[PDB]
């Protein structure tokens, strides 16, 4: 059977960084056809593999991960990069092997009033591990004094909205990203 | 967690929470000014007042953070930018008086008129009422009525309001640890920080006339030369030795000379560089002149325009189904939105003014890497002085020949280069004593140096010695001539334009030695310049996180401003002004008055 790629990519409805979803890809044979040959695609980066020798090659399982970032945080979704989205949503392995799909959704992700539907981590304890994913809304404590679930002075929320907009430029557009794992089932 | 580590944390914060703001309230203050409705008025108030309680929030969050504890000298420019108090150290009482009075008399500048006595049915404002009889007219009496009763009508109804915006200002600023008004004003060049880089806000006064003192000899022999010109215009009376009279400088207070060059133009035989009907001949529209103007800044290294700028500008009038604000402007909306709002028309001075207000784009291109407190130029001369570099290389004959827009066979002869000369100086360097002696009465106003009974006998005598311009007739204490002016009746800082002249050809010296220019420096063109756009672009990313004798420095390789630049651009025709000077007197008698 195919594996569906089109559940992930044409999925309706797309995650925030922070709470990025993650799906499985078992006994199937795969088709990176339709996601080479086109240019739908704004980056398209991949990391240890190549863009054409993956259709003769095999995998244990494939995990495709989704989310939803501004156009400038794209390059976070890299191995080895710092930034606020790497740090506290989403960060990748050093030694990732897999590619890395993004695309510009301003049409359906960022509307007139501002849409703050999508939010991303801007305060956290350390940085995450890779793969690691953060859903807490607890009171980021940035004093010494307690918080006490109140936010208050050096005790922030630790979520912000992106707020897209159609008439921001292209680097503060929304991106949905999908980047696919391979771990070492799924064939070409 | 360290205080500094705290701050960081706080300003994260800041610059995420502010960046949304900013674009709501920016956004809104489009929506009016490219489409003046009463709903689109209040969704400007609204954003904006919800700007303002947000930042006086942060105000008060941001003063729990002592300045003392941080040694990142970055973050504590943030710090130190939101903890000022500002307007709000007054009462409520107070602050809501200021900004009253703040109001009237920026109303009763725009909404004032004066009427004709011949003829009572005709009654004109300043724009465009009575700027075009300042601007064209040649009737003594007609200009005389035209500057006194802007003087005396919306002038006289300033001086009780400018009195108490006196007190008011200077109740803040000394409640501000600062010593008067214009002590604040001048702590915008301030630096204190970075070892043999800092600068005192009395170092600007002090450098200012020093510059100013080299500027005396240039300007001496514009003025003997205008002067010698205007007789001829308005004979039996302005004295050989005498100050011009005011009313005859080409506008309402002599700020720019622009308009006399009809009458002090020196060779009026050669033919008027004026490319406007060549583009209309060639099929040029406004997407052409922002399309070319955009060429010449890629040209140079600079980036193109972002998507968004060509998608969300106003760049033509939408005309009667939609008023708008015409007024030329470069918009940062922030968040990667960039927009130009100009009515452009297709003639030479609407080519030129799109490479300036472009020219801030490309400045706000490069510091958007920058945090939010931090996007701005490098002082408030900075941005200005920018735009202006471009206008001056796009008005070369050679780019216009290059483009299309001259013909081929244009001789540039050595009369026509001291006929562009004396436009420019004109402009340039006639606005330099205006420039200076007015922020120089306003300094000592606010300082406590000119009572109340002796504003308008200090600031006349001023004008004498420094300007070398006389009133035609005489003025009391009921008059308030400076408030006649829109910047400062409009609480707006003067001396910003002073070191933007002098900045913007430190910029082009600099920019034309790196584009290995080797002709006169008033005939350089910086297009086609990898090396200049990357030497100039090397300061514009700095924004204001470095201080601006370190920018000035990556380009000019000065570290304060300096006047050498701005005499060699006029070097040509200064000799020139002392040849036709030698049967003329130059200098002026301060004594002198056309009704004495
Ligand atoms: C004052 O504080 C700021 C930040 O709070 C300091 O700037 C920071 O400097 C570090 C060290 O270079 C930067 O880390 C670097 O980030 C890049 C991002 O790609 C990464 O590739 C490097 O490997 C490195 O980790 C950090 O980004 C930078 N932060 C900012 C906002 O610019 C600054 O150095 C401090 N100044 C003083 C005098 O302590
Ligand atoms: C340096 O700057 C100049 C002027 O901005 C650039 O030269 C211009 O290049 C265009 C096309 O590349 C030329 O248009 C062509 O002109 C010839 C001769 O007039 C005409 O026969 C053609 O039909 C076409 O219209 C333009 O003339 C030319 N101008 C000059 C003064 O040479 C040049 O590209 C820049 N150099 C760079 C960017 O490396
Ligand atoms: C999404 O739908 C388009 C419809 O044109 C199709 O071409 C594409 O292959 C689909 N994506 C996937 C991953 O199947
Ligand atoms: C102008 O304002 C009206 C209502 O005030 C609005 O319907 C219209 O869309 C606006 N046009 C633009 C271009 O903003
Ligand atoms: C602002 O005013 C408050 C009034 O209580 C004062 O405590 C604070 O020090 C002032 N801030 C500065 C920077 O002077
Ligand atoms: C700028 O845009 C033009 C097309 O409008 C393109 O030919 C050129 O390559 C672009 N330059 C850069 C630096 O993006
Ligand atoms: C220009 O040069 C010619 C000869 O080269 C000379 O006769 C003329 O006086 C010069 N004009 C000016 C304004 O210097
Ligand atoms: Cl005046
Ligand atoms: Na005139
Ligand atoms: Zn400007």
């Amino acid at each position: 059977n195919l594996c569906p790629f089109g559940e992930v990519f044409n999925a309706t409805k797309f995650p925030s960084v922070y709470a990025w979803e993650r799906k499985k890809i078992s006994n199937c044979v795969a088709d990176y056809s339709v996601l080479y040959n086109s240019t739908f695609f704004s980056t398209f980066k991949c990391y240890g593999v190549s863009a054409t020798k993956l259709n003769d090659l095999c995998f244990s399982n494939v995990y495709a991960d989704s989310f939803v970032v501004k156009g400038d945080d794209v390059r976070q979704i890299a191995p080895g990069q710092t930034g606020v989205i790497a740090d506290y949503n989403y960060k990748l392995p050093d030694d990732f092997m897999g590619c890395v799909l993004a695309w510009n959704t301003r049409n359906i992700d960022a509307t007139s009033t501002g849409n703050y539907n999508y939010k991303y981590r801007l305060f956290r304890k350390s940085n995450l591990k890779p793969f690691e994913r953060d859903i807490s809304t607890e009171i980021y404590q940035a004093g010494n004094k307690p918080c006490n679930g109140v936010a208050g002075f050096n005790c922030y929320f630790p979520l912000r909205s992106y707020g897209f907009r159609p008439t921001y430029g292209v680097g503060h557009q929304p991106y949905r990203v999908v980047v696919l794992s391979f771990e070492l089932t799924v064939c070409g | 967690s360290t205080i500094e580590e705290q701050a960081k944390t706080f300003l994260d914060k800041f610059n995420h929470e502010a960046e949304d703001l900013f674009y709501q309230s920016s956004l809104a203050s489009w929506n009016y000014n490219t489409n003046i409705t009463e709903e689109n008025v209040q969704n400007m108030n609204n954003a904006g007042d919800k700007w303002s309680a947000f930042l006086k929030e942060q105000s008060t969050l941001a003063q729990m953070y002592p300045l003392q504890e941080i040694q990142n000298l970055t973050v504590k420019l943030q710090l130190q930018a939101l903890q000022q108090n500002g307007s709000s150290v007054l009462s409520e009482d107070k602050s809501k008086r200021l900004n009253t009075i703040l109001n009237t008399m920026s109303t009763i500048y725009s909404t004032g008129k004066v009427c004709n006595p011949d003829n009572p049915q005709e009654c004109l404002l300043l724009e465009p009422g009575l700027n075009e009889i300042m601007a064209n007219s040649l009737d003594y009496n007609e200009r005389l009525w035209a500057w006194e009763s802007w003087r005396s009508e919306v002038g006289k109804q300033l001086r009780p309001l400018y009195e108490e915006y006196v007190v008011l200002k200077n109740e803040m600023a000394r409640a501000n640890h600062y010593e008067d008004y214009g002590d604040y004003w001048r702590g915008d060049y301030e630096v204190n920080g970075v070892d043999g880089y800092d600068y005192s806000r009395g170092q600007l006064i002090e450098d200012v006339e020093h510059t100013f003192e080299e500027i005396k000899p240039l300007y001496e022999h514009l003025h003997a030369y205008v002067r010698a010109k205007l007789m001829n215009a308005y004979p039996s009376y302005i004295s050989p030795i005498g100050c011009l009279p005011a009313h005859l400088l080409g506008d309402m207070w002599g700020r720019f000379w622009t308009n006399l060059y009809s009458l002090t133009v020196p060779f009026g035989q050669k033919p008027n560089i004026d490319v406007t009907d060549a583009m209309v001949d060639q099929a040029w529209d406004a997407q052409r002149i922002f399309k070319e103007a955009e060429k010449f800044f890629v040209s140079v290294g600079l980036p193109n325009m972002t998507q968004g700028f060509w998608e969300n500008s106003m760049l033509t009038d939408p005309g009667n189904v939609q008023k708008a604000v015409c007024h030329p402007t470069a918009w940062d909306l922030g968040k990667g939105d960039f927009r130009i709002l100009m009515c452009t028309k297709v003639t030479m001075d609407d080519f030129l003014t799109a490479h300036h207000e472009m020219g801030h784009i490309q400045y706000d291109m490069a510091y958007a890497a920058q945090p939010f407190l931090l996007r701005n130029g490098a002082n408030e001369g900075f941005h200005e002085a920018v735009g202006e570099i471009m206008s001056l290389s796009a008005a070369t004959p050679k780019h216009l020949k290059s483009i299309g827009l001259l013909s081929p066979d244009f001789q540039e002869d050595n009369e026509t280069e001291i006929n562009f000369l004396l436009k420019q100086a004109l402009t340039i360097v006639g606005t330099l004593p205006f420039t200076y002696m007015l922020e120089k009465w306003r300094w000592m106003v606010f300082k406590g140096e000119i009572p109340k009974d002796q504003w308008m006998k200090k600031w006349w005598e001023m004008k004498r010695e420094i300007v070398g311009v006389v009133e035609p007739v005489p003025h009391d204490e009921t008059y308030c001539d400076p408030a006649s002016l829109f910047h400062v009746s409009n609480d707006y800082s003067f001396i910003r334009y002073y070191t933007r002249t002098l900045y913007q050809f430190q910029f082009q010296e600099a920019l034309c030695q790196a584009a290995k220019h080797e002709g006169p420096l008033h005939k350089c063109d910086i297009s086609n310049s990898t090396e200049a756009g990357q030497k100039l672009f090397n300061m514009l990313r700095l924004g204001k996180s470095e201080p601006w004798t370190l920018a000035l420095e990556n380009v000019v390789g000065a570290k304060n401003m300096n006047v050498r630049p701005l005499l060699n651009y006029f070097e040509p025709l200064f000799t020139w002004l002392k040849d036709q000077n030698k049967n003329s007197f130059v200098g002026w008698s301060t004594d002198w008055s056309p009704y004495a």
